[PDB]
């Protein structure tokens, strides 16, 4: 199925059993990420949609989840390749709020192409 | 030209091993047609098309073989005009205007029914002389008179008359009676049966009273139906 | 079901392959496909799978992504027939892509070039192969939406050799010419001489671009286009 598997990993987030969830995931998932994967950060149950969107390479979305998660270094480490105007405004505003300022300007470099 | 109903699905592909027929009837300058669209929704070519009708109230039959000469390939859809006439065997059906049809191809024979709108059976020579109208109305037993309601009509007598005329229903006389328009009309079927009508249009009444007199009153309900359709379309 | 009860090698397979003609239960047809894959002869069936398209390509495509053949190419056809291109090319990047995209755009359809390329840029591919496929002969193409998705990704720096080789013979396409104008905007200089000897580009376009940028150049833009009122405004 997908239903079984999707809601399964969903409940696994409900029971925070990631250290075996994401590992089982490597099999023939037959499921659909980014729908329960959404619900993860939607329900604030972070750190898994992290791994999901990781194994699906969902840059920005994963970086946004890093932000909400409190992960901010690897956030910019993913932004360096994501490089979406989204990614940039995210890292800007968050890192300013994150009160990191050096790396803040280091990432703000990449937006000034847009004077908006 | 008279009223022609939109084509309806008569035989769905899934009931006929992929053959889908849609159809309607028309009347073109004294000639009746069964106008159809045949579509091949199967995966085999279809050939050897043929059609027949069961015996029916007005003796309706195809007048020629069905004019499909090439294989109808998968996914193809053709329009077919089948000329009909009323020279065929008569058996009274219920409902009176029902027609049973069999269509064959190289795969199988399939059956369906459809309802003939009676206006295609309204002949060109159906305009009674005033004198004859009065006499015939009087001759027909009063118990044969039947009343029907054309609901929610707002056409003027003039427009009613012109539309009906286009369907070979003739207005013989009009009477203005204290604001009311009374239209006296005749029509004649392919089998020779006359139907006389009095249409009463009243001010403030959105419904017209159609009164029909016929020596075969069972037909009346069906004239009403198509009379209604012609006025509403 | 009584077939599949046993090994059910291919007998009722051929049976359906006959019955498929006006057989509109796509599930049994998909099982039939699975059978054709048991000993792979979909080659002669994938063709009718192009014809037969009354199914649900979802569990079909799932079966496919489980049905391992390594050279199947109807999956691309049903894909762009239903626009499953995103996830398709997604898993394609996941495993491999050398010519599948290429053989598709060359034989099947060079239409969806730009959208699939934008997908590649989304999945952050290796630009080189994009260059190479650009070198590969194509049919038709629309540059506008291509450079639009580019301006999303902001990484046009790579079709410019294609434009170089293309204008190298002198295609007077205002599209490609204003594209050149854009890459020169990027080049940060003054091609007014170019702006004049090129009547091919769209001055209105370059002007509505440089609205922010370079009025001192929108001057000659509107002067080629005689856009005096725009020059005012």
């Amino acid at each position: 199925e997908s239903y079984v598997e999707t809601e399964l990993i969903f409940a696994l987030a409900k029971t925070n059993r990631l250290a075996e969830l994401e590992e089982f995931i490597n099999g023939p998932n037959n499921a659909h990420i980014q729908q329960v994967g959404d619900r993860c950060y939607d329900e604030k149950m972070y750190d898994a949609a992290k791994l999901l969107y990781n194994n699906v390479s969902n840059f920005g979305r994963l970086a946004s989840t890093l932000v909400h998660l409190g992960e901010y270094q690897a956030a910019v480490d993913g932004a360096r390749k994501a490089n979406s105007t989204r990614t940039w405004k995210e890292v800007c505003f968050a890192c300013v709020d994150g009160k990191e300022f050096r790396l803040a300007q280091m990432c703000g470099l990449h937006i000034v192409v847009h004077a908006d | 030209g008279g009223y022609v109903a939109p084509k309806a699905v008569w035989l769905p592909a899934v009931k006929a091993k992929g053959l889908e027929i849609s159809g309607t009837f028309t009347h073109r300058q004294g000639h009746i047609y069964m106008e159809m669209n045949f579509t091949n929704k199967a995966l085999q070519h279809m050939t050897d098309f043929a059609i027949q009708f069961n015996k029916n109230s007005f003796g309706v039959i195809p007048s020629t073989p069905l004019a499909i000469h090439t294989p109808l390939m998968p996914n193809q859809s053709i329009d077919v005009s089948l000329p009909l006439n009323t020279l065929g065997p008569v058996m009274k059906m219920e409902p009176l205007n029902n027609l049973q049809v069999a269509v064959k191809n190289n795969i199988d024979v399939f059956y369906f029914s459809c309802l003939i709108p009676l206006n295609v059976l309204f002949v060109e020579d159906g305009k009674m002389e005033r004198q004859v109208f009065l006499a015939t109305w009087k001759d027909i037993p009063n118990e044969n008179e039947l009343q029907f309601q054309i609901k929610e009509c707002h056409l003027n007598a003039d427009t009613v008359s012109s539309k009906l005329q286009n369907n070979n229903v003739y207005t013989i006389a009009k009477r203005n009676v204290e604001g009311q328009d009374m239209l006296y009309q005749s029509l004649k079927l392919t089998n020779g049966i006359w139907i006389l009508a009095e249409l009463r249009i009243q001010p403030g009444n959105p419904n017209y009273t159609l009164s029909l007199k016929c020596r075969a009153p069972e037909v009346s309900q069906y004239i009403y139906q198509v009379y209604d359709s012609i006025l509403k379309n | 079901e009584l077939f599949e009860s046993f090994k059910s090698f291919e007998g009722l397979f051929y049976f359906l392959g006959s019955i498929v003609n006006f057989s509109q239960d796509p599930d049994v047809h998909f099982k039939y496909i699975q059978a054709a894959c048991k000993t792979g002869q979909i080659k002669e069936v994938e063709r009718i799978c192009r014809e037969s398209n009354c199914y649900d390509p979802e569990r079909v495509k799932n079966f496919l992504k489980e049905a391992k053949l390594t050279d199947q190419l109807p999956l691309i056809i049903v894909c762009d027939r239903f626009d499953f291109v995103h996830d398709l090319v997604l898993y394609l990047y996941r495993n491999n892509l050398q010519k599948y995209i290429e053989i598709y755009v060359q034989k099947v359809n060079p239409s969806r070039l730009p959208v699939v390329i934008g997908g590649l840029l989304d999945v952050d591919c290796s630009e080189d192969v994009i260059k190479n496929l650009i070198l590969v002969v194509r049919g038709q193409f629309s540059t506008d939406e291509l450079v639009a998705e580019v301006e999303k990704r902001n990484r046009l720096k790579l079709l410019l050799p294609w434009l170089e080789a293309r204008i190298h013979e002198g295609c007077e396409e205002p599209a490609t010419h204003n594209a050149l104008a854009k890459i020169y905007i990027d080049s940060n200089n003054n091609p007014e001489r170019f702006l004049r000897e090129n009547p091919y580009y769209d001055s209105r376009v370059v002007g509505k671009y440089c609205e922010k940028r370079d009025p001192h150049l929108a001057c000659v833009a509107y002067e080629r286009g005689q856009c005096d009122l725009e020059l005012i405004n």
